[PDB]
């Protein structure tokens, strides 16, 4: 179990860690989060009491270093930083724990929710989507736009998701215009899985990471990317059976976890009705279909 | 964007554009089988691709053989139309390729878009106009060449005959659509009007009779009257 200490909390802020969140008052003696499960990626995120705009946060993995949070009064936000002095860091962590100024990552033992949302998400792939290689952690916020969005302005701040576009030469073999547009198996299995992602796990990992960015930051381009990667699979007649079963589990925990009040902006009606009811794979997402019907029948 | 009543005059500027109508591409008769079930029999069809500024019509004849052994023919019809329009563009010299293609039915946008991926600067547009190009097979000479075809065939026509020697594109197009609207609403009457007088003939290289200007005024008024009578009949007004 690992720790992310906080130097201080000078401004009133809602702090999130993975799917959990806490209210912290201006200059409340708060100094970090302990008992963070090793073995998964994590995300620590923030929403200032004074600006319910711009949720922001940091993806990290404690196996890659000792990370802490410090408020920057110039830039006006809680910053993640890396401490390279291992002794000095155990020292700060132990004093704060002794003084008991840290919240515990509140994992119920039965609960596999975070594992299920992050099964395929790997820190090394995140740092290729969020390119900032002087840091081991990755910053994301509400406003960041994707590479595909930029095409249709600042590349340093882009989400480098893989561009999927159903009406592109990449997606459509010459002479198989109709075939490939109605049955995207070629685009999925040869172009995307064998070509770019190399395997199903990296694809699922980018799918899961897009979803979580859309959920935690309301990042609209991430939502677009999540729906695109679902639709590509569902619009393919020929999908490895193992990917279908895993997809049903992935989507089930994402729908389960979504805030009920946000189902209107986060769930594209067309894609979901198409995937669940029209597509080749309409019959292959039984768990996802049951949770969608019993929880958001209106959207359908 | 979509073509509508407001941007109607864009059709007659000097940017090359084509209308594409697919309504007559997949044509069937419906009949009863010996066991009493219903079956379809395909007949020859055509893609109607028209330059509204010049009158040049590219009538691509769709021979029934293209359906042999195919499923979901009405959906395939859209993709075959797009394939053939794309091949037309590819066959044309660069300076004759259109800048826009306007499809008369929205279901053609995705097939054409996908078939035109090699031409990213050609804009594919829908329209909100209710154009009467399905009545093209009411023009005797076009119906004849379609039905007699024994293989895929492209036939070129000027749908305006020689009108442009004397009137503008705008006026030519309004006359064409008035004639076709009439033919669509009441084919028998419309054709009676056009042919009543045996002393006004159709030139061998033309589609419509060689009316003088005054006679076109009388014709057009008769087509208008036809169209409004049929309206009152349809709606009890």
């Amino acid at each position: 179990m690992n720790t992310v200490p906080f130097t201080s909390a000078p401004i009133e802020v809602t702090i999130g860690i993975d799917q959990y969140s806490f209210n912290v008052k201006e200059n409340q003696p708060f100094h970090g989060i302990k008992d963070i499960p090793i073995g998964h990626v994590h995300v620590i995120h923030f929403q200032h009491a004074d600006n319910s705009s711009m949720r922001y946060g940091y993806w990290f993995d404690c196996r890659m270093g000792n990370f802490y949070i410090q408020y920057d009064p110039k830039d006006g936000l809680y910053k993640m930083m890396e401490e390279r002095d291992g002794a000095k860091f155990e020292n700060i962590v132990h004093n704060f724990k002794e003084r008991q100024m840290m919240v515990s990552y509140p994992k119920i033992d039965e609960d596999d929710t975070w594992y299920n949302l992050t099964e395929f998400v790997q820190m090394d792939k995140i740092r290729k989507i969020v390119r900032k290689d002087e840091n081991q952690f990755s910053y994301v916020d509400s406003s960041m736009t994707t590479v595909q969005e930029n095409e249709l302005s600042d590349p340093a701040h882009s989400l480098n998701y893989t561009v999927i576009n159903f009406k592109s030469r990449e997606a459509i073999r010459p002479g198989h215009e109709m075939e490939d547009f109605l049955d995207k198996s070629y685009y999925l299995n040869t172009v995307m899985l064998q070509g770019i992602f190399k395997n199903s796990s990296n694809y699922f990992g980018e799918l899961q990471f897009a979803f979580l960015n859309a959920m935690f930051f309301g990042n609209y381009g991430s939502s677009l990317q999540w729906h695109a990667m679902i639709e590509l699979i569902c619009s393919s007649a020929t999908v490895p059976k193992h990917m279908l079963d895993k997809l049903d589990e992935i989507l089930y925990y994402q729908i389960k976890t979504l805030p009920e009040q946000y189902s209107d902006i986060l769930l594209n009606e067309r894609v979901w009705n198409i995937c669940l009811y029209s597509s080749f794979q309409k019959n292959s997402l039984h768990n996802t279909e049951k949770i969608m019907e019993n929880k958001y029948p209106e959207l359908l | 964007g979509a073509m509508n009543s407001s941007n109607y005059a864009e059709l007659f500027n000097n940017d090359i554009k084509l209308f594409v109508d697919d309504t007559n591409v997949y044509r069937v008769t419906v009949h009863k089988t010996f066991e009493g079930n219903v079956a379809t029999k395909a007949i020859n069809g055509c893609i109607f691709t028209l330059n509204p500024k010049t009158g040049h019509l590219f009538l691509k004849i769709i021979h029934t053989s293209v359906w042999a052994g195919q499923k979901r023919l009405s959906q395939l019809a859209k993709w075959k139309t797009a394939e053939e329009v794309s091949a037309l563009v590819r066959s044309l010299p660069k300076e004759e390729q259109p800048k826009q293609i306007i499809v008369t039915r929205k279901a053609m946008l995705d097939p054409l878009e996908v078939h035109m991926l090699d031409f990213p600067n050609i804009a594919i547009r829908p329209t909100e106009l209710r154009l009467p190009f399905s009545a093209a097979m009411s023009i005797d000479k076009l119906s004849d060449v379609v039905m007699k075809a024994t293989e895929p065939q492209m036939v070129l026509f000027n749908i305006y005959d020689d009108w442009l020697d004397r009137i503008s594109s705008y006026t030519a197009f309004s006359r064409l659509t008035l004639l076709l609207r009439a033919l669509k609403t009441n084919e028998e009457s419309a054709k009676m009007i056009l042919l009543s007088d045996p002393t006004i003939t159709i030139k061998s290289y033309h589609l419509w009779p060689s009316f003088t200007d005054e006679q076109w005024i009388t014709i057009e008024s008769q087509m208008r009257d036809l169209i409004l009578t049929e309206y009152g009949r349809k709606y009890n007004v």
